[PDB]
RNA sequence: UAGCGCCGGCCAACUCCGUGCCAGCAGCCGCGGUAAUACGGAGGGCGCGAGCGUUACCCGGAUUCACUGGGCGUAAAGGGCGUGUAGGCGGCCUGGGGCGUCCCAUGUGAAAGACCACGGCUCAACCGUGGGGGAGCGUGGGAUACGCUCAGGCUAGACGG
RNA sequence: CUGGUCCACCCGUGACGCUGAGGCGCGAAAGCGUGGGGAGCAAACCGGAUUAGAUACCCGGGUAGUCCACGCCCUAAACGAUGCGCGCUAGGUCUCUGGGUCUCCUGGGGGCCGAAGCUAACGCGUUAAGCGCGCCGCCUGGGGAGUACGGCCGCAAGGC
């Protein structure tokens, strides 16, 4: 129902007497291009089944994202153990400038202006997971004063 | 009432197996055993029962869980006597988490309930009859109390949190509210509505479940008198 | 010997928040005060107050937190997510007003010493003064 | 007048013949051992166009010398261990100085150049005019919280009975 | 004869602290010098046996050495493969040592399991690999190599 877009479909494998069989990684992002977004990573002995499966998980794990005219509120750095990612706010006409992964994220996020970089590791998977969290830690001016109130 | 009653033979428990977090509830440590704060318990049941209450007046279904022996039947009785779902038997991976599939089994007990009362054993050799029926027995031996649940619980009552903590996780993830009796051997923070106090002895267990269910029934309609349990206490 | 009493305090607060204590104390000191005072005024802590441990001037610092969360790990969101000393003893930092940092695009604060006093990043610009960039907090 | 590079992957562009670890390609991974989208020719396609490719060197990517912005149990990395010189760093209270530091004022920071605006040559490159800021240092004035520094007090550090 | 460390009392000093390039001292074993000592053990060395061969594993024998004094050498899986100092951050249990009328507590040490958290994972976790600051040492693809040249030290082997 939202939008759909996969980042990669790798074929892993495994040993076993007489040969090797393979499952199939499949990372997919999904979003309404309007704040609601969710990432998903499915696995199965079939490419289609795999993407299909990533679809189910995608809409499950979701996250609202505080969009200021297509940009992000404040800048944030979030290290998912291995890799690390930066995210910066930018005026209209800047565009989504990032590696292929965080793009899928931010694009299907409804984001349209943002400076970013992948420092550290770069494993697509981990950078994925990383960004999700990062957005999941963005906070609107309200959230701030709302917590910083406690009336 | 709810005061001196619990204040009676239902307070304090355990020693040297405790989350320092649950310690905000302990009064002292006499005889080497943790003396839970009597008053603090009542204060809690207030907020709790207010949710217990509100939750019933909504008509919402509570899932009871107590696989621990010292409460196995003490759940059975109080839940049946409340039209609510319960599990005193062994819990299962996905009770709520993998619902649909666990439910396939409930349906299977319906299918088995057909032939368990139908003129269709003109067929079915004596052999098949044996196992097929034997199934039904344990089919009920784990589902009979869960089988009445058909939607998906609105909350979960738990005898001992740490013990059947697996449930708590299932529930918690599905954003299902947690309520439970819990001694010092417990993790106070991951319970949404806490019933601090003894939970290894029949005394506190029967007392809590009693008034708990009575509250459910009263918020509903037709309050009566507690089932056998005082003799069960012996 | 304790190197930097300031970094310590900041740290004491960070180490305490993570476990969600109600209040950690800290060795008292006039300059240390201001940090709290501001840190509190901006809404980062319910407050503070002088105390005394076995004949030692200290400071209770009543920590703030967010509401409970629903779902796995009902971990209450923090009120102080981030705190870090900038100018250390082994590297003093000094900034002109014409160049004072904006913490988390303004969501954040950047307390700093100055000739007029300890002031927020904004209050710095207010009275138009630069000084020793102490630390930032968000 | 229309040319040049490319069309296995990175990388935008696919078929056919020839060929057969040879002829050859190559920046990395690799490609050719009779059936090659990877050699070579053809048809077609992608890219740019009075150009297009190559070689060479500089900065980038390279947060791969990390101030911004990294590390050191096992991946490269804690000195064999101690005593200690130099240097580095330094707890709580008050006071004088004001070195560092912050502020203001002025001098300087040529022109050209960079950015903005507007005008000139049909446009443009190029050019004129005007505008702004600029690190840095010189003089003067001012603030004193943190650093320093002299001075005074304390006992939580360290030492001692 | 002498070094360190821990506890009680809160008596004295009054920030005298921390770290530490170079320097200096210590530094298993093997090894070197002069003199001594020599039971057992034992490189090398000899014989037996095994094997295709067996300069080895096994067996019989056996010298330096291993022991002491004095001197030199200065290397190591000198290993927790984790520099030191300080502050902070749940507990459970075992044990060594001290103080206290004590199933308890309070300190200093050595172990295991674990909060939070850190980690690439294994794992670490108030004996941190967590959170912080000071100071030193070290790293910057595998090979060539801890080699070569130079310099310094050493009787030499050889070390830096
Ligand atoms: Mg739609
Ligand atoms: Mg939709
Ligand atoms: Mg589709
Ligand atoms: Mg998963
Ligand atoms: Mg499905
Ligand atoms: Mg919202
Ligand atoms: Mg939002
Ligand atoms: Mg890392
Ligand atoms: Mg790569
Ligand atoms: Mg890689
Ligand atoms: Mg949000
Ligand atoms: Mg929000
Ligand atoms: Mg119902
Ligand atoms: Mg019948
Ligand atoms: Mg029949
Ligand atoms: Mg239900
Ligand atoms: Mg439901
Ligand atoms: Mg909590
Ligand atoms: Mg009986
Ligand atoms: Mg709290
Ligand atoms: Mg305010
Ligand atoms: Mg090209
Ligand atoms: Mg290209
Ligand atoms: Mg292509
Ligand atoms: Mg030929
Ligand atoms: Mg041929
Ligand atoms: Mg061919
Ligand atoms: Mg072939
Ligand atoms: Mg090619
Ligand atoms: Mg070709
Ligand atoms: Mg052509
Ligand atoms: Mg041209
Ligand atoms: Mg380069
Ligand atoms: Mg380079
Ligand atoms: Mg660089
Ligand atoms: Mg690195
Ligand atoms: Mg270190
Ligand atoms: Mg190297
Ligand atoms: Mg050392
Ligand atoms: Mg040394
Ligand atoms: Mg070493
Ligand atoms: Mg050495
Ligand atoms: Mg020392
Ligand atoms: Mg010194
Ligand atoms: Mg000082
Ligand atoms: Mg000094
Ligand atoms: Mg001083
Ligand atoms: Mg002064
Ligand atoms: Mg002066
Ligand atoms: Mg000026
Ligand atoms: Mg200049
Ligand atoms: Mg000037
Ligand atoms: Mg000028
Ligand atoms: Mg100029
Ligand atoms: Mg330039
Ligand atoms: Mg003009
Ligand atoms: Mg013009
Ligand atoms: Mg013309
Ligand atoms: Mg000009
Ligand atoms: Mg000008
Ligand atoms: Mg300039
Ligand atoms: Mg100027
Ligand atoms: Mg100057
Ligand atoms: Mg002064
Ligand atoms: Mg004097
Ligand atoms: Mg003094
Ligand atoms: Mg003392
Ligand atoms: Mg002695
Ligand atoms: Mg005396
Ligand atoms: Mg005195
Ligand atoms: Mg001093
Ligand atoms: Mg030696
Ligand atoms: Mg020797
Ligand atoms: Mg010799
Ligand atoms: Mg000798
Ligand atoms: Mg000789
Ligand atoms: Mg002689
Ligand atoms: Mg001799
Ligand atoms: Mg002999
Ligand atoms: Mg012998
Ligand atoms: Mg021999
Ligand atoms: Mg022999
Ligand atoms: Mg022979
Ligand atoms: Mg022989
Ligand atoms: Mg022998
Ligand atoms: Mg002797
Ligand atoms: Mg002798
Ligand atoms: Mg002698
Ligand atoms: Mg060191
Ligand atoms: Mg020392
Ligand atoms: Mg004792
Ligand atoms: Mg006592
Ligand atoms: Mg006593
Ligand atoms: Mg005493
Ligand atoms: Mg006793
Ligand atoms: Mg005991
Ligand atoms: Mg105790
Ligand atoms: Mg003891
Ligand atoms: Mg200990
Ligand atoms: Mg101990
Ligand atoms: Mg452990
Ligand atoms: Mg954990
Ligand atoms: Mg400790
Ligand atoms: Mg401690
Ligand atoms: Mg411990
Ligand atoms: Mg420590
Ligand atoms: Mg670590
Ligand atoms: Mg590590
Ligand atoms: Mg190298
Ligand atoms: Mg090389
Ligand atoms: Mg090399
Ligand atoms: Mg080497
Ligand atoms: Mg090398
Ligand atoms: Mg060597
Ligand atoms: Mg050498
Ligand atoms: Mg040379
Ligand atoms: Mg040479
Ligand atoms: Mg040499
Ligand atoms: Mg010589
Ligand atoms: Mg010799
Ligand atoms: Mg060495």
């Amino acid at each position: 129902d939202f939008e759909e877009k996969m980042i990669l479909i790798r074929r892993t494998a495994r040993m076993q007497a007489g040969g090797r069989r393979f499952r199939f990684g499949a990372l997919v992002v999904v979003g309404d291009r309007q704040g609601r977004v969710g990432l998903g990573f499915g696995k199965a002995p079939e490419v289609p089944l795999a993407v299909q499966k990533a679809g189910y998980y995608a809409r499950r794990n979701m996250v609202e994202v505080p969009l200021q005219n297509g940009t992000i509120p404040h800048e944030i750095e979030v290290e998912f153990g291995a890799s690390k990612i930066v995210l910066k706010p930018a005026a209209p006409g800047t565009g989504v400038i990032a590696g292929a992964v965080p793009r899928a994220i931010l694009e299907l996020a409804g984001v349209t202006d943002i400076l970013t970089k992948e420092l550290g590791s770069r494993n697509p998977i981990n950078i994925a997971y990383a960004t999700m969290e990062a957005l999941r830690q963005l906070r609107t001016k309200a959230d701030v004063e709302r917590l910083r109130k406690g009336e | 009432v709810k005061e001196l009653l619990e204040a009676g033979v239902h307070f304090g428990h355990e020693r040297k197996r405790w989350n320092p977090k649950f310690a905000r509830y302990i009064y002292a440590e006499r005889n080497g055993i943790h003396i839970i704060d009597l008053q603090k318990t009542m204060e809690e049941l207030e907020r709790t029962f207010r949710f217990i209450e509100d939750l019933a007046m909504r008509g919402g279904t509570i899932l009871f869980v107590g696989t621990k022996k010292q409460a196995q039947d003490i759940v059975r009785m109080e839940a049946e006597r409340a039209g609510m779902p319960y599990v005193n038997q062994r819990w299962l991976g996905g009770m709520l988490t993998n619902f649909k599939t666990i439910s396939q089994r409930v349906h299977r007990l319906e299918e088995l309930e057909a032939l368990f009362a139908s003129p269709e054993i003109e067929e079915r050799p004596k052999k098949e009859q044996v196992r097929l029926k034997h199934e039904l027995e344990r089919l009920q031996k784990y589902l009979s109390g869960f089988r009445l649940l058909k939607r998906l619980p609105d909350a979960i009552f738990v005898v001992d949190p740490t013990k059947e903590a697996i449930a708590v996780r299932e529930a918690r993830k599905l954003f299902i509210p947690v309520i439970a009796l819990a001694d010092t051997d417990s993790d106070p923070d991951l319970v949404d509505y806490i019933i601090p106090g003894n939970d290894d002895a029949i005394r506190s267990i029967q007392l809590i479940l009693s008034r708990a269910v009575d509250l459910i029934i009263q918020a509903r309609g037709g309050v009566v008198e507690p089932s056998p349990s005082y003799a069960l206490v012996q | 010997m304790l190197t930097d009493p300031i970094a310590d305090m900041l740290t004491r607060i960070r180490n305490a928040t993570r476990v969600y204590k109600e209040s950690t104390d800290v060795p008292a000191s006039r300059f240390k005060e201001e940090i709290l005072r501001i840190l509190a005024r901006e809404g980062f802590i319910k407050g503070y107050e002088r105390v005394d441990v076995d004949g030692k001037p200290y400071l209770r610092v009543y920590l703030k937190y967010g509401p409970r969360r629903q779902g796995p790990d009902p971990r209450p969101e923090q009120v102080i997510h981030h705190i870090r000393r900038i100018s250390k003893p082994g590297r003093r930092v000094y900034v002109g007003v014409k160049e004072i940092p904006r913490v988390r695009r303004g969501l954040g604060i950047a307390i700093l010493s100055t000739s007029k006093g300890v002031l927020t990043d904004r209050e710095a610009r207010k009275l138009g003064v630069g000084g020793e960039l102490i630390c930032e907090v968000w």
